[PDB]
């Protein structure tokens, strides 16, 4: 089955730092677009950022743009999410997930997602 | 399956050797990793453990020498032997903890080294 | 012992194919095309019980690769003599012509996908179809058995790895189910593309089963319905209650002689000898299932709401929900629809959406669907449903 | 309300990494489950939700032939849980290596215990605990007080009984407790364990695309279905018919796919959703046939004998639920008619052996497509024909 | 996933011999009753041998005792059945079967089949 | 992704070495398995080949002390070697063949064997 596990979510000071990783399991790493989705608390799904299958090209949302950095390792099949300057509004369970269509019109959709990493900053 | 040691022989002080921890699942790739060993005569000695994320912490009387790493696309835990001495003579088993400090399998047939 | 065409196929993959890896050919004109290295299609499918088949789209894995150059060697494998049933016309013989796995690291190191890329493939990118490269096939040497011609060079089964393109080309081997081979951008924009899932019915089989049960519940006459929903009223305000309700439910006689309202129910499951009637108890067992699901608040509300008449507008808000949240397993923000709010964090449908792992905000109507949430939400439309089919 | 299932659903995502622990399901439940606690897990009766598990305030020990203290279980890491005054939860685990000593210096008791026969009457599958996550004493921000010891989460390990018994740490999706002898036969009662649902989920798939039909004025029904008796007489007009609908405006075809298509657009040409899906779903169905049946769906359609096909499929396929399973089918007497009858033809042509001779017919699995997509083709054809 | 494969089929002298072995994976071997099941034409599913998880019972159905023997190696994963004195009835496609039940009625049921290998008496 | 091969080293003449090819998937236990050795330079060489079924064959210059041999639970493939003499030194890799005698897995990157 396909497994995505989430890691590294905490409580940080506010402008602290934090890194998340997400091993993946059940397909081929190097092939799957890759992403990774926050849930605030009382708020939607909100996509983060995504990387193609060999992470020559990454692509991140404004909102944490310049603060938060993707990447992956295919020899060791991981996803990273270093987020930096992490305020309360970073407060959330943060997702990696496979595939993700964020079609403007109907919603983002996303093959695979993991159990999630809870990130509260306060 | 369980886990698979193998790698394991037999050397003359000073040597160098190479033990494989293998699982069918992925459970050595979600879970911490541990290398026994129980010497001819006298009891298991846990040689080097291995976090989740990957945090090494080894015994006193084999740092220097011994480094336990994981390729995850071979579901492997190695033990890289180096300066094999006859007090590391013994047969090599490993096993897989949980984030909760369970163990995950029963032990395997281990692997023998001799030095 | 081949007798037809396919049950031939058949023979020939049950004799040859100790993995289980190969596809069969249908048809005799299906297996046209069918060659090392056509590339073959599978579009979306319609149905959870049969899948489109692959097809051929008459296009080589050469012609989308830059360097135009002669397909790469094909290695030889045995040849098999069946010698059929229903040179020899009787006999037949098929071997298998295959690619060696590691022509892929080479030739996708010697060669690159064209980057104007084939004008099918951005036809296939909006059909949504998976892509695949034929690896193996099996064909015969001499035509053969011929009130049934078979001309030679008929695949007669088939091996298939596939495509992934994300400004590339790879070959997976042994990719899973849910590989796609059109990967989107860094961005995850894309466009109407048949996506996520190759269909799905999530929603769709949980309406009718609720809906069989229901119509296994039209058994009753309205008599009946109306003590069993008093015996139903007592039960869901009384957890130990269920519990020996369900219990008196189970695989082995004169049914469980329980008191109180437990009683009331069983009582409408027998014959005045206290035996059940299955096709009675059938559905109500169904129903405790759901309801065993549900929590304790769950319980309290919905014997509120059934006495309030108040089944129906949750019914509707539940359904919606797991209409917009299939498939399941996947997370996803849904919408309330304020057509369908009867709202507050004290109402009674707020609370139901809580107990089954929902979080709930006043600012906003998205609600964001949990995966773990997925059987109890579920059961709560059961019973919802069941609970109003019993009107 | 709702409480407890929070703390519970927090603690899992933190500690449980690999998936491998089950949520307790309440606070009530949450006492009882302790390590080599045995759990049951009953039939199942949805395909959307699973039995609980049911502690049965029995232990492993206790059906052990030596009766005798259970072994240690593993104390394993505190965990120092976030708020912001605190929660504590510590693991007790079953080391794997307990189970082959004890299964060896102890040996399942004969005769049985006499809960087994009551959990093998009811088709449970039975399992031990080998994990639990636990508290010490506090109350719940929801207010309500957890007691100390309190399990939120555990693992499992399976029983199978035999001669012998045995614990599974990772037994497969499908093993079952309780084997039968070499016999195969389970004496009593049947006491299935099994369930399927497989014919009555394909009569929802098919309903979904039915109710579509009585849309359509009489009129469109009727040509809609002389048009496919045209295609499916006409294999290549057939997939030309297929591919139209796999796509601006429509593809302006000719003949009795032309047909079809004309019940199925509007004056511009454009695309009609609500009226292209169930027809695409039908072509699916019929794609999935042989030219032999396409022809012979085409004669049962003009001859409007489309009844006693489609009951005899429904009537096999209901039999061989579940269809990935091998079972020999029995013909209901009366068709409810050897070589060249129509439906002997349209069973023979799915991969099935019917004789003449015999009312026995085993199951294909490798049939399961093609019959499924013939039972619907039937049906969908029959509400156009009313 | 549970795979059951057979093999040692083929076309055999009237009187002569043959062994099956079915090599399983997907499921713990060594805790599943195992049997054997054959297909003749004409004729419904039938039973031919049981064996327990052990392998210390075995059952036979009187149209193949003494003349079959079950057997299992529960350390190689794999299931046999020795077959002598085989006679032209005895032609049929022969599966080997995982969990079977026989006792409710005249009816065969089991929870994992292989693909069959032919056999044929010539 | 494909298959791994471990057991390689150095010993003294007249040692013993058993390889491993561990297969991911099953098909090392319903297909055949075959060992083969490159010294750089030269062209690759098949040594041993075991089907499904347990049959050996073996090269004549490692006949009488090579043995192929499978474990089924291990989902491995050994390749034990005896009598060992240079000549031997070479890049040792294990395949799959399927029934039809097509090949499951690219190369891996194989076990060093070195003798002198």
């Amino acid at each position: 089955q396909v497994q995505l596990v989430e890691t590294g979510g905490g409580l940080v000071q506010p402008g602290g730092s934090l890194r998340l990783s997400c091993t993946a399991s059940g397909f081929i790493f190097s092939a799957n677009q890759m992403n990774w989705v926050r849930q605030a608390p009382g708020k939607g799904l909100e996509w983060l950022s995504g990387i193609s299958t060999r992470g020559d090209t990454t692509s991140y949302a404004d909102s944490v743009k310049g603060r938060f950095t993707i990447s992956r390792d295919n020899a060791k099949n991981t996803l990273y999410l270093q987020m930096n300057s992490l305020q309360p509004d970073d407060t959330a369970v943060y997702f990696c997930a496979r595939v993700c269509i964020r079609g403007p019109e109907p919603k983002l959709r996303c093959d695979d997602w993991g159990q999630g990493t809870q990130v509260t900053v306060s | 399956v369980q886990l698979v040691e193998s790698g394991g022989g037999l050397v003359q002080p000073g040597g160098s050797l190479r033990l494989s921890c293998v699982d069918s699942r992925s459970w050595i790739n979600v879970y911490g990793a541990n290398w026994y060993r129980q010497a001819p005569g006298k009891e298991r000695e846990l040689v080097a453990a291995l976090t989740s994320g990957g945090t090494t912490n080894y015994a006193d009387s084999v740092k220097g020498r011994f480094t336990i790493s994981r390729d995850n696309a071979k579901n492997t835990v190695y033990l890289q032997m180096r300066d094999l001495k006859p007090e590391d003579t013994a047969v090599y088993y490993c096993n897989l903890e949980r984030y909760t400090g369970s163990s995950v399998y029963p032990w395997g047939q281990g692997t023998q080294v001799t030095v | 012992m081949g007798s037809a065409f396919e049950r031939v196929v058949r023979r020939v993959v049950q004799e040859l194919d100790h993995g289980g890896e190969f596809i069969p050919v249908t048809s005799l004109q299906s297996s046209t095309g069918f060659q090392p290295y056509c590339l073959v299609v599978r579009k979306p499918s319609s149905s959870w019980f049969w899948k489109p088949r692959y097809k051929c789209v008459n296009l080589s894995i050469k012609d989308i690769l830059e360097p135009d150059a002669a397909e790469p060697d094909v290695q030889r494998g045995r040849s098999f003599h069946f010698y059929d049933a229903m040179s020899s016309s009787t006999s037949m013989n098929v071997y298998s012509l295959s690619v060696d796995p590691n022509t892929w690291q080479t030739l996708l190191h010697e060669r690159h996908l064209r980057q104007p890329e084939h004008k099918v493939l951005q036809q296939l990118r909006s059909r949504g179809d998976n892509v695949y490269v034929v690896t193996e096939v099996l064909q015969t040497q001499k035509e053969v058995e011929v009130t049934v011609t078979i001309p030679s060079g008929s695949t007669l089964a088939f091996r298939v790895a596939q495509l992934v393109i994300d400004s590339d080309l790879d070959v997976l081997l042994f990719p899973d189910k849910k590989q796609r081979t059109f990967q989107p951008p860094a961005t995850g924009l894309t466009d109407g593309v048949p996506a996520e899932g190759a269909f799905t019915e999530d929603f769709q089989g949980l309406r009718a089963e609720v809906e069989t049960i229901s119509k296994e519940l039209e058994l009753l006459d309205r008599e009946l319905c109306q003590l069993l929903l008093e015996g139903l009223e007592g039960v869901l305000r009384d957890q130990l209650a269920l519990r020996a309700l369900e219990e008196a439910l189970e695989q082995g006689g004169p049914v469980e002689p329980l008191d109180g309202p437990a009683g009331a129910v069983l009582e409408c499951l027998v014959l005045s000898s206290g035996m059940l009637v299955p096709e009675l108890a059938i559905p109500v067992v169904y129903l405790l299932g759901a309801l065993t699901m549900l929590s304790e608040t769950q319980h309290k509300l919905l014997a509120e709401a059934l006495e309030s008449q108040t089944l129906l507008g949750p019914l509707e808000l539940v359904g919606s929900l797991l209409e917009q949240s299939a498939p399941w397993q996947e997370r996803s923000t849904m919408s309330l629809p304020p057509g369908l709010l009867s709202w507050g964090e004290g109402a009674p449908a707020w609370v139901l959406l809580d107990e089954c792992g929902l979080e709930l905000g006043e600012d906003t109507p998205h609600v964001c669907w949990e995966p773990q949430a997925q059987g109890r939400m579920c059961a709560l439309y059961a019973s919802l449903a069941l609970l109003s089919g019993l009107s």
